[PDB]
């Protein structure tokens, strides 16, 4: 369900979709090479 | 010594050309 | 021209009218050498 | 202070990246380290 | 019930460390002062700048030379407190508990 008030966007304002979990091993592997960083910071509300 | 000079800082020294006559 | 062409920028060109009198000429340089400071007293 | 210095990222942290030849260790009669052999 | 806070409460020692340079004077060097530290109608104003220029120089060339040896101690200090790569992370992963 879409359902929302206030979600989590990233600086522009594209709403984010999703979250995957894993150990930083393949965080760095994943973001050496093969996965494109969109940026830093994001928008996540507070309640 | 009595300085009242700046303290250096990166001394540009000069390029002196000697003419001989 | 000369400076314009990008070659120029190997060169520090300076006027000198009074060259065609030259008998002579000579410049100095002081390069001194640096020293690293050892901290123990020798 | 705006100072000249080379920065890269690396893993996900910025670390400087440097070589300190050039500023230091000419012209003086001090061996450089990290040049220290082996056997 | 079995939870419970725990500290740990550190402390180290400073060392210690100095510094020293190498800076030599000429007694004419010393003789020129002496008249530029009584500066008057006499004591030629050329010399007198000329000198004190050339001991500026000079002081300040030896006094930069600390910080510059400071950089080599502080990178030899660092290298002196490290353990190699290739024997620190087997053990950093291959440790889940102890």
């Amino acid at each position: 369900v879409m359902v929302s008030r206030i979600t989590h966007t990233n600086t522009r304002g594209r709403q984010v979709d999703g979250v995957l979990v894993t150990t930083a091993t393949l965080k760095r592997q994943l973001l050496q090479g093969i996965l494109q960083i969109d940026d830093t910071a994001a928008d996540v509300p507070v309640t | 010594i009595p300085a009242g000079i700046i303290p250096t800082g990166n001394v540009l020294s000069t390029i002196e050309v000697c003419i001989f006559f | 021209r000369f400076l314009e062409l990008g070659l120029s920028v190997a060169c520090i060109c300076t006027k000198f009218p009074e060259l065609a009198y030259v008998r002579d000429g000579v410049i100095q340089f002081e390069v001194q050498q640096p020293m690293i400071a050892r901290d123990g007293p020798h | 202070a705006r100072v000249p210095a080379d920065l890269v990222i690396v893993g996900d942290k910025l670390v400087f990246l440097e070589a300190l030849e050039r500023r230091v260790y000419q012209a003086t009669r001090v061996a450089y380290p990290l040049i220290g052999n082996i056997d | 019930p079995v939870d419970q806070p725990v500290h740990n409460y550190m402390v180290k020692r400073i060392h210690k460390r100095s510094l020293s340079a190498a800076f030599a004077i000429a007694s004419e060097a010393l003789s020129l002062l002496s008249n530029t530290y009584v500066a008057a109608t006499e004591i030629d104003s050329s010399l007198r700048i000329r000198a004190i220029q050339q001991m500026a120089r000079n002081l300040r060339t030896v006094s930069d030379s600390f910080e510059r040896g400071t950089a080599d101690q502080l990178l030899g200090v660092l290298l002196e407190k490290a353990p190699p790569l290739s024997l620190l992370s087997p053990i950093n992963k291959f440790q889940p508990e102890g």
